[PDB]
């Protein structure tokens, strides 16, 4: 359990911001196990939508080495 | 273990190891036959290290088998017990693996919440640890004794 | 400040998200592509 | 990340129980090579921008077309690239030797890495004769007790690849 | 304080008091004659509360004065007494105050250090703090009661 | 931050006393001028900023040159900033007001104004004599008891800076 | 991103050549089409405020449901990132017209848009219709030369949204 | 190109490009012609640039084709020739497009993990450079000599 | 300026100006004369410009000098011309300048919270810039035009 | 940071000198003296938590004024500092110690703590009695030799308040 | 940061008044040299690295003892040091003479440097001779007329530091 | 050193050193005399080890000793020879610190920078590097030839 392959959206409700931000609301990307937690709080205070998260990395039900 | 740890912290900045990782590893490898019977010693006698720790945390701590304790009870009592084995094996394996990462990240990584849901005191750990460095000590030799001791040590520092 | 006065937090609680001007330094943003 | 000695904790930790005679066995196995192992990753350290300095031109050398104009290789970014690749590959192959498992090159050098290369147009064949070049140049150096324990990983890093 | 808790929430946003917030501020100085009667009642009836809370924790953990106990012994057990002497206080600042205020920042931010400087058990603390409770709504009557276990009821989920 | 309650309690809680008749005398006299401080702090926020207006305006025509060329208040910016400052010390009297005890000031306004003002330039003077015109607009607003307890708050913020 | 004349620089160094003769032949192309580009740019900048309110105003004669309630469009935020997107489209292409390459379209705005509109839920057909708007008007706007050229690059987006 | 120096900064700061440089964009296509014609100027001289500068540069480095150096033998200074061409073909890239922006995305980007990885003195390329500099705008008049020389002495910068 | 934006990207990235800054900062130098003689050629015409802009803004927008307008009265009509020679003369600072930094500095950054505090209409400000923007372009030469009436819209759309 | 090795390397790296017989002779001293400085810092860590119980207990014994209402040490914030101090100058000190040098304690402790502890309103008085506390219970934990080693660091970190 | 026309720009601000006579003379004085800076600034940057070198070896070679065990600049890292904060200076002196103005070295440069030196024991007189020794090298590569232009701002920052 | 690398480790995580570091430094300190031996023997007969080193690295490349080279000349070969001091001694300083610590600071960290700002080739530094640990581990045993070689392949490396 090391890596997390996350892809969400995460839509503007503060704003309209008229630059480039294509890349800020849809992506997707690499989360460590222990940054993950934070990162789907953080995620879902600002209104996102999970739509899958993947273990990369380390192998799941790991009891040591991770 | 010493080798994840020298790899882990030459990958930090992309590098090989520094001749102090290799010189660490390469103590570590050249004792482990010396902590290889040291694991023998401690998991051919757990039930007698187990029980003598068990006695000695109740002489010395009354408190936890009266009436409204946490270890007041036969089941209590072998839960007591079986935590101690579980962290005897988890010292049998920081000796074996040269660091305390297996012991760190099976026993230690969220110890004082988990005894915070089971309302176990953490000076009831630590005299638990101390009990089974002095059981575990009497009967190692001399040079292995301590190389136990400080696993013992460590793990008590990490539960208070 | 480093930049416009009236953008500070004390008095303006939304300064920090608020438009840069040319008293601010410069900005660094990564936008290309996000792969 | 785990190697042998994090292993055999592991199983012995899911099941529950303790260390038997072929625990203690296997652990003999990797303490007696562990010292060859720290042998061949020294040796290895300080050569390997050498190592890869000439496995690099013998790549080039046997197969001009990617340094010439209309190659993969051609450009200095890309020419850097390829040279930061067998860099990665010596570097990684060394540190799962070292540990005395592979798992380390299949979570982080063999992820998605045939899949990308094909997207960006990297030769995997090339790449893989790269591979091949270092794992000899590595074992001129090394020696035969180290050039093998060193070449089943790169073999190991060559059948991941293709 | 309620006054005080308006305040920095205004500042925070960097705005005049709302409309709300005065009628809440209204509110809390219209009633401070009760608070402050409530804060006698909780006054004269120092030892009874405190005796009682002792006596109703050391029924429901007697290990706390038994061999091994922190609370072993007349000095340490007169140490605990005053810990509830120390809460009692507390609560009843925060009844004058409207919030819990006082006692946050007097008895809360870092009570966990210092109890596990002390050795002393957190459980312990959360047994005599409803106890506490159950003396002091036993004392009051009606909304009073219903106000100050709120307060004993923030006490015991903070030392939780 | 502390208010008139607060600090009766933290006086109590220094000597370790439970509360006597005098410190409910004096949460009673707090509660007493509670409803002049809440209706007077009603009536400022309604009329912030006609206040910072009239303030601002006298100002600014007694001391003309700060708003033209070379003064402290010439541009839209330090204009700007300048009556971002009023609405500061009015809005911190306002809670000072509200609270009864001039900690606020000191706590969050008061505290290294003079080094800061100092490093900017601004006139000192002249942000004093912004507060006394603030002062004096405010007082026919809340009414006499009303600007009575608001001056003292007003000449502690031109005390603390001159 | 990649103009017209890195287009043929890319290609005479994927060849490893010099330039030649049809080089400079497609070089002095354009360079000669670069006047009107310009003189389009300019007109299409200066104008972009009044393309945006015409093409919007008759894509909503023609689809009133997205203002109204229940539409995509309707809301103030809505309504503003509907408007917003379609100055995305104008400024890109008037980018992609200068340049004279398609190749900003792909990196900068379809690259991904069709799943994130399809997440969130906008109608990829009524945003080519405003497409379709756009390029009317900016045709009526810059004269058929123009046009013409900017035809290319609307239908370009258009295509990458169908 | 200067074109994409100017989209990618409108794009940047998110606006239209501004009548400044569109002027930059009606000279640049202005000066098209005359950029050719410097860029076939350049390309007819290729062996004669490229040989002087070879021996202008083994004249201050004799070290280099000596014995144990970097280019010695016919191949490895052929294969020196072949790089003062690549670079060049890069600077006339580099006239035609009126910015440097092939340059570094061709020859810069990486030069020095490359040339370390080859055992190639970077001082030897800044000679070269150089003198390929001085060779091309003698063939150039004084308004053509000024602009090539800024890319070939930008070259010579970010090799160095 | 110019030459202030390119100093300070590249002092940002802790570089040296590219060719391309250099470039940029080589046209402003090389056109600085005949902004220099727009700029004054504006400020000749300043009496001129803002006496027929006031009239037209007045004539346009009467309730401004109406009785209980902004602008009723001598002195407070003066105010107003003040303020648009104060425009003007910023405009013909960005003119020099060659960008709207001047602008933006000295009249743009807080120009709402000002006009808001001095009840000042901001609808009357754009419009009266307008008008300025009119009688100037109509005043000086078509190819000047275009250059002027750019930091005049950017004055018009700041103030909007 | 520095220690004895570390030192003598340093002294002799600025003089440009080479390892001398004096050199050589404080090189033996601390190999000698690393035995017992590994064995008390293993101690201490083994210790720390009751090292702190049993300071904090003595220091508010002898000086019971810190925990009654009124104290620096009177609230749970603040008795937690305190402990949060302490415990910082046991893990110090045992840095110190194990490094055979102060340096440690000067850079990472000592510079600032005057000044921090005047703006605080922390007695200096009493934290030296704390640490003096310290001193003399570890000295029983670590024995009479180590003991003799600790006792330095505790007394530099005393004199540093002091 | 300001440079000449908006020193000017700055100096008739405060004034309130418009370009007059003078005004225009300044700006036609700035115009007329921007041909010479923009070409000095080209061959400082592309020299720069020669610069270095010519100055530090002449510093090093009247000041060896500075690389010398026992100097300010002997070890890598501290001659690393010092060729960095040569190359600071060069960089921000090229800034200087492009603005016509010293302010960038006053808010980027010299504001609190002498401190700063003072603090870690660097000599400032012998980076006062590093920095003449830069202005000797770069008045030979630049011209007699560029020569001149960046004594001035060698000079300033000389004075800055002494 | 080890010490001083294991308690910066410690205290980055806020931590007492685990048993596997205090074990490493228990590793160092019994190897200290062996270390101070093999220091010996490095440092009495270096007058030698520099003269065959620069001989032979002179000897595998006389390109830098040719007429353009770097050390062309009596007198940058004596500071060719000066900086080999230079790093014998630091290996020393390793060999007794236990790391490549005070080699890493004194002469790895912007040894690149320094090189550049010379044009040392480090492909000759890292010649000569070779050459020093031949002719070292010539005059040391096996066991001590193993470890001072360690230090020699990190530098070489590093410079590489
Ligand atoms: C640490 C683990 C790791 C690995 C294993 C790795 C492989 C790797 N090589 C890459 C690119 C590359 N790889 C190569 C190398 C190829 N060129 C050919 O001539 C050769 C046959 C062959 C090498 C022997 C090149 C040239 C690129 C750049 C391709 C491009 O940017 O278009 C990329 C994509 C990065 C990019 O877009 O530039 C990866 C992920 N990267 C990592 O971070
Ligand atoms: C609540 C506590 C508090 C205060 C009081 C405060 C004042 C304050 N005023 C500032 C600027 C300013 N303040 C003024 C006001 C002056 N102009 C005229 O001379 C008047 C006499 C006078 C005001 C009545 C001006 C003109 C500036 C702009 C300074 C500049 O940009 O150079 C600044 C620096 C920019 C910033 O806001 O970050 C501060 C910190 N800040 C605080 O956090
Ligand atoms: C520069 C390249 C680029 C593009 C193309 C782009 C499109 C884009 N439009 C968005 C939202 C939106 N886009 C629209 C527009 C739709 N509403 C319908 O009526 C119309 C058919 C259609 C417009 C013609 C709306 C209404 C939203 C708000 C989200 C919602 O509530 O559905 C969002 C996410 C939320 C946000 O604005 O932060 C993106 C990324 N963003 C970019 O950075
Ligand atoms: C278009 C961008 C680009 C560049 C620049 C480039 C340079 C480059 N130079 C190479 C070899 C070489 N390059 C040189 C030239 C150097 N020797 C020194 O004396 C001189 C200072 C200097 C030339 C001025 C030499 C001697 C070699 C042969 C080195 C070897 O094979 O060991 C090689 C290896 C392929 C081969 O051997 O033919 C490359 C890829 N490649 C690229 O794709
Ligand atoms: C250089 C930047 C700068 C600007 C722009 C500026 C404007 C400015 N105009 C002012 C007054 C004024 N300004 C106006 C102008 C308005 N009358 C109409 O409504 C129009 C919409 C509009 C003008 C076109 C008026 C009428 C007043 C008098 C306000 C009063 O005294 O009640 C004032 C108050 C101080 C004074 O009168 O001297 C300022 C600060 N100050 C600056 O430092
Ligand atoms: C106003 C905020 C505040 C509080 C609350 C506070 C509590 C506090 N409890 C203490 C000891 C103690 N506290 C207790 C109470 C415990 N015994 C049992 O286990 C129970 C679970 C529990 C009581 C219900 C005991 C027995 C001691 C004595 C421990 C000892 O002497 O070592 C001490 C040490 C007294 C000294 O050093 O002289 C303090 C300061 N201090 C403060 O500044
Ligand atoms: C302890 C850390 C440290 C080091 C290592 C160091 C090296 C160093 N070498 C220098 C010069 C030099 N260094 C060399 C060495 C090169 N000659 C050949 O090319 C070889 C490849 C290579 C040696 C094997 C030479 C020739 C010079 C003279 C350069 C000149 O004449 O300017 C200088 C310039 C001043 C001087 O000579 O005293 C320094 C500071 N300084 C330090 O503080």
């Amino acid at each position: 359990t090391r890596l997390f392959k996350v892809t969400a959206l995460i839509p503007s409700y503060k704003k309209v911001r008229g630059g480039r931000e294509l890349q800020n609301t849809y992506f997707t990307k690499l989360v460590e196990y222990d940054r993950w937690f934070a990162e789907q709080q953080r995620i879902q205070k600002q209104g996102g939508k999970i739509l899958s998260v993947k273990m990369v990395a380390g192998k799941p039900g790991l009891n040591t080495g991770v | 273990s010493v080798v994840t740890k020298a790899i882990v912290s030459a990958d930090a900045e992309a590098r090989y190891l520094s001749p102090g990782e290799l010189d660490r590893i390469r103590g570590f490898v050249s004792s482990g036959e010396r902590r290889l019977r040291v694991a023998q010693t401690l998991t051919e006698s757990r039930e007698r290290i187990i029980k003598q720790a068990g006695d000695q945390l109740f002489q010395k701590r009354p408190d936890l088998v009266s009436p409204g304790g946490n270890a007041y009870g036969a089941e209590r009592t072998a839960s007591c017990l079986r935590d101690l084995d579980y962290y005897l094996r988890l010292v049998t394996f920081g000796i074996v693996a040269g660091d305390v990462t297996p012991i760190e990240e099976i026993g230690v990584i969220g110890v004082k919440e988990m005894y915070r849901n089971l309302e176990v005191p953490l000076p009831g750990m630590v005299e638990a640890v101390k009990a089974m460095k002095s059981v575990a000590t009497g009967l190692l030799s001399g040079d292995d004794s301590a190389e136990v001791g400080y696993y013992f040590d460590y793990l008590a520092g990490a539960l208070a | 400040r480093s930049g416009n006065p009236i953008t500070n937090e004390r008095g303006n609680p939304a300064g920090g998200i608020s438009d840069k001007t040319s008293l601010s330094p410069q900005i660094f943003k990564l936008t290309q592509d996000n792969r | 990340m785990q190697d042998a000695i994090t292993s055999v904790i592991n199983t012995y930790d899911v099941q529950g129980k303790y260390f038997d005679t072929s625990a203690f066995d296997k652990l003999k196995a990797y303490y007696a090579t562990g010292e060859l192992r720290v042998r061949a990753a020294g040796t290895i350290s300080a050569n390997a921008a050498t190592i890869i300095k000439e496995a690099s031109a013998k790549l080039f050398s046997n197969q001009p077309d990617l340094v010439r104009p209309g190659g993969n290789a051609y450009t200095t970014r890309r020419y850097a690239a390829c040279v930061r690749d067998m860099d990665y590959f010596l570097r990684y192959a060394t540190y799962a030797m070292l540990a005395g498992d592979t798992s380390i090159l299949d979570e982080r050098v063999l992820n998605g890495l045939k899949e990308t290369y094909n997207s960006l147009g990297v030769p995997i064949s090339s790449t893989v004769q790269g591979i091949q070049a270092m794992k000899e140049v590595t074992g001129s150096l090394v020696g035969s007790g180290a050039a093998k324990e060193m070449g089943v990983y790169f073999d190991y890093l060559s059948s991941g690849l293709s």
